[PDB]
């Protein structure tokens, strides 16, 4: 019974935040370290792909493991 | 490598059950939580959220996961603190094992062409529970009708075989 | 705007800052600490921010020995890298890393121009 409450409680909160969420195109750094840096973020950023920071320093994404670009 | 830290920390969360006497509220709200977070699965991704800070992940659980108990949302925020929120799924079930494991309670699968009669599944309860030592037993049963005429039942790793493979051992053993 | 030492792991002392108020790759950061009681012992060191972790963790490299560090202990940021004296002023005189005389001449005011190393 609490279940069904709970789940509604969760589902409130994904439908609040999932205006703010926004990962598609842009994305956030984890890790910052002699000229690497890994993302979270940018689902659709594909292989050897030109990136931008947000001070305007290119980078170019090698690694695109699972939860993070490197 | 999951398994064996969510079986860390629900033997903990066990013995605190038992020590404090609670153990069905807790084995209510973890089975609660294990079917919240497997009706969306949202959820874990936005908990990996990296600009949400730490106190307002905090505060999404103190919101949402409310109503479960005490230990249970002092484990969730224990598990948030030390970046182990993906295994709170793996951690339920688990907890669930060791509950079922102090309640006697075993699970069983049963593949049978029909449909069993409750009488059947009783039948069935009372013979497996000498076999494996609990005291009582539980039957989920599906019908995958490519069995022909017999049962197919499974406790845990053992397979109790006595439906369609008769057949397959006598042409193994004709051939 | 303060950080606590989560490591000291020899030469390397991880630091984590408050949300928002990380420091830049190679900053100083300075802790002045004063012992409390006599378990404790005054520390006075600069760590140079190297790498940055994953959840407001800072990983740095002690100028210094980090012999007395307790897990905790307060970390000021100075908001720029090592700041090293320069200029007439610096002429016949011997520096230390952090650009300060080891011989017993005197020290160099706060009013004098200090460049960044990097």
């Amino acid at each position: 019974i609490r279940a069904e409450e709970i789940s509604a409680l969760i589902k409130q909160q994904i439908e609040n935040y999932e205006s703010q969420i926004q990962v598609s195109d842009v994305g956030t750094v984890i890790q910052v370290g002699d000229g690497i840096a890994r993302a979270h973020g940018l689902d659709n950023v594909m292989s050897g792909e030109l990136v931008e920071f947000a001070n305007g320093v290119m980078g170019m994404a090698l690694n695109l493991e699972e939860n993070n670009v490197g | 490598n999951q398994e064996v830290i969510a079986k860390r920390y629900a033997s903990a969360l066990f013995q605190i059950a038992l020590e404090q006497g609670q153990l069905d509220r807790i084995e209510e709200d973890v089975r609660a939580v294990r079917q919240a977070l497997a009706e969306n699965g949202e959820f874990l991704s936005l908990l990996s959220y990296p600009k949400l800070s730490l106190d307002q992940k905090k505060a999404l659980i103190a919101e949402a996961f409310a109503g479960v108990s005490t230990p249970v949302q002092n484990t969730l925020l224990l598990l948030l603190e030390r970046h182990r929120f993906g295994l709170v799924p793996e951690l339920a079930e688990q907890f669930l094992a060791l509950v079922d494991d102090a309640r006697g309670i075993a699970k069983a699968v049963a593949y049978s062409a029909r449909p069993l009669t409750d009488e059947e599944l009783r039948a069935l309860s009372d013979v497996f529970a000498q076999k494996v030592g609990k005291q009582t037993l539980e039957i989920e049963n599906i019908i995958d009708p490519e069995l022909i005429g017999g049962v197919r039942l499974r406790i845990g790793n053992r397979i109790y075989d006595g439906s369609v493979s008769g057949q397959l051992e006598r042409i193994r053993r004709q051939l | 705007t303060r950080g606590r030492v989560i490591q000291v792991m020899g030469p390397v002392v991880d630091v984590k800052f408050e949300n928002g108020h990380l420091p830049a790759i190679y900053n100083a950061l300075k802790i002045q600490h004063k012992a409390r009681n006599e378990n404790e012992v005054d520390i006075d060191l600069t760590l140079e921010v190297a790498l940055h972790l994953g959840d407001d963790t800072v990983r740095t490299i002690a100028m210094a020995s980090t012999d007395g560090l307790i897990r905790g202990m307060e970390v000021i940021d100075t908001g720029a890298p090592i700041s090293v004296p320069v200029g007439e002023v610096t002429l016949g005189r011997v520096f230390n890393v952090l650009g300060e005389p080891i011989d017993l001449e005197g020290d160099i005011p706060a009013d004098a121009r200090r460049d960044p190393i990097h």
